């Protein structure tokens, strides 16, 4: 399957701070959004709340004669929405035009593809929760020589499309199912072929061969 | 290969010969055992600390 | 096959961590010998540190990371209050 | 008044750690006590060829790897 | 010639909001021919990027000495 | 009050390197853990001649 990016709209409940930071533009399109041919799919959207003072002074002139400034600071709690989506492939979508997957990590998880918590070398980390990134590949044979094949993301309240339109939390075909992280409460998976992943200790050197010994 | 794991094999290889697939596949469960599923082709000597 | 003729001579430490060993790829740990790990060379690591088989090469790729995060919040309130009345 | 101080230290390789240790002193005192950080490997099915088993015949030892590969694929269905 | 001995083939540039007008009038984000992507900058979420022939990039971290033969050894 | 401190050090090739370290033991360390800080190679092929 093709996967084209994600995007991570946030929307402002009260004052302007949350969403400065929580946003995130898909790659491919510069803004929240999917590329020609996809189908943005609601991954899941919650809520977050954070206290700051913000300092700010201003000009008071009482009688247009009694004129000082005044320098206050306010502790709001700023409230903001994020909603977290992601393009799969609507269709026979031009091959390979798109991105790679290079796996996810957070700040207390790991990214067992690279068993490290940073994106391989090529790619971008792209936020898409509080605290999960994901490691999107721009170049064809970079990504090729450091991606997974995906599957697709599904979360606890709404599952994967491509289950065999009926959306089951399961992931098609021979993918696996892994934990991708948990935000509130509601867990976020997503799919991989059950091959490539392994115990992860030992690290396979599976280059060469492509066949097994051929026979006399 | 060492020669404990060449001895293994060799008596495998004789437990097919003498075309007693039973306890073949026992002796290749013990192989399984002793030595595992991989062997390490490369390792890296180092430290860690935290 | 043992490293014992070679430590005599140079008086140098064995390499532990060797490869060509047995590995459980479920249980995470290691297992056996299954290459064959012989000292007849006396094999040493370019630096001169470690006694080496002579089944196994070394990489001399001495590189160290670290990392240091410090973080200090302190919150201090104090409060006063002091109403005084008289009447007389 | 509250106090709480929790500290935790996990090391691999080196000098067993000690509090009052210095990142100089254990830095240095790793000149022996190294340990394996990272492996890599190949399935042991690989390593089962005529040419690396000189005492036995090559149609044998193609049995004798399909036998073991069958045998570590059982290892882990059951697990 | 110093540029020739120290450039790659160069296909053009292309943005989030405008692709590449060479494509093969649309302009499309697509490397013509064999002309490989690779992301030259993200600047506020727009991605812009460069296309370079596949033939010369590589892993990056061997520099080839890929200067003489220039013909495979002839056969006798 | 908010203190944030990250320090990051990254080392190839020399003495195994500890934050009180001065550079110049550091750069009098080098004197035998010398790494390969640049390659150039050729293809297989370019060896395989008769
Ligand atoms: O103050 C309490 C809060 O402190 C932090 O938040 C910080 C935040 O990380 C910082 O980014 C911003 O301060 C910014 C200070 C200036 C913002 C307005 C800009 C002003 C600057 C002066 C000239 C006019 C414009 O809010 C608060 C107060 O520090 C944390 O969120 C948390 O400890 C707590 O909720
Ligand atoms: C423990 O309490 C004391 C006050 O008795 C305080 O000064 C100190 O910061 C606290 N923490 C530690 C680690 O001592
Ligand atoms: C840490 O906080 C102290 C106050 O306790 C301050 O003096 C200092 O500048 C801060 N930074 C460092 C690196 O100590």
């Amino acid at each position: 399957f093709t996967f084209g990016g994600v995007y991570q709209e946030c929307t402002e409940l009260s004052g302007d701070v949350l969403c400065q930071n929580l946003e995130q533009k898909n790659l491919l399109t510069g803004d929240f959004s999917c590329p020609p041919g996809y189908s943005p799919v609601h991954l899941l959207s919650q809520t977050h709340e954070e206290g700051y003072s913000r300092l700010e002074c201003k000009k008071k002139c009482t009688l247009k004669i009694f004129c000082k400034t005044v320098c206050e600071d306010v502790f709001r709690v700023a409230k903001a929405e994020f909603r977290a989506y992601w393009c799969v492939a609507a269709g026979q979508v031009p091959d390979n035009s798109g991105l790679l997957f290079g796996g996810v990590f957070t700040d207390k998880t790991i990214n067992p593809m690279t068993n490290a918590q940073s994106c391989p070398a090529g790619y971008i980390p792209l936020n898409l929760f509080e605290s999960l990134k994901v490691c999107v590949s721009l170049d064809y044979e970079l990504g090729f020589k450091f991606s997974v094949p995906f599957g697709g993301f599904f979360s606890c309240i709404m599952g994967n499309p491509l289950v065999n339109a009926p959306s089951l939390k399961k992931c098609p075909g021979g993918f696996s199912q892994h934990l991708a992280v948990i935000s509130d409460g509601c867990q976020v998976s997503y799919c991989v072929k059950a091959g490539i992943f392994t115990g992860g200790s030992l690290l396979p050197v599976r280059l060469p061969p492509y066949t097994k010994p051929p026979l006399m | 290969l060492s020669l404990g794991f060449t001895k293994a094999l060799m008596d495998i290889c004789d437990q097919l010969e003498k075309n007693q697939t039973k306890m073949a596949t026992y002796l290749a469960e013990l192989l399984i055992l002793n030595y595992g599923t991989h062997v390490i082709t490369s390792v890296d000597a180092g430290a860690a600390l935290v | 096959t043992g490293f014992q003729i070679c430590k005599n001579a140079l008086k140098l430490p064995v390499l532990e961590v060797l490869p060509g060993g047995g590995w459980d790829n479920l249980r995470n740990v290691d297992m056996g010998r299954v290459m064959d790990l012989t000292y007849t060379n006396c094999k040493t690591t370019e630096d001169g540190q470690y006694i080496i088989p002579d089944e196994v090469y070394t990489i001399p790729q001495k590189e160290s990371n670290l990392e240091m995060n410090s973080e200090v919040l302190e919150s201090w309130m104090n409060y006063q209050s002091t109403t005084s009345l008289s009447i007389n | 008044l509250s106090n709480r101080t929790n500290s935790r230290v996990q090391s691999f390789g080196g000098v067993p750690f000690y509090p009052g240790i210095t990142l100089e002193t254990w830095q240095k005192g790793i000149t022996n006590h190294l340990v394996a950080i990272d492996r890599a490997g190949l399935p042991l099915h690989f390593f089962i060829k005529p040419d690396k088993l000189p005492g036995l015949p090559g149609p044998l030892v193609k049995k004798l790897s399909k036998t073991v590969e069958t045998a570590v694929r059982h290892y882990y269905t059951f697990n």
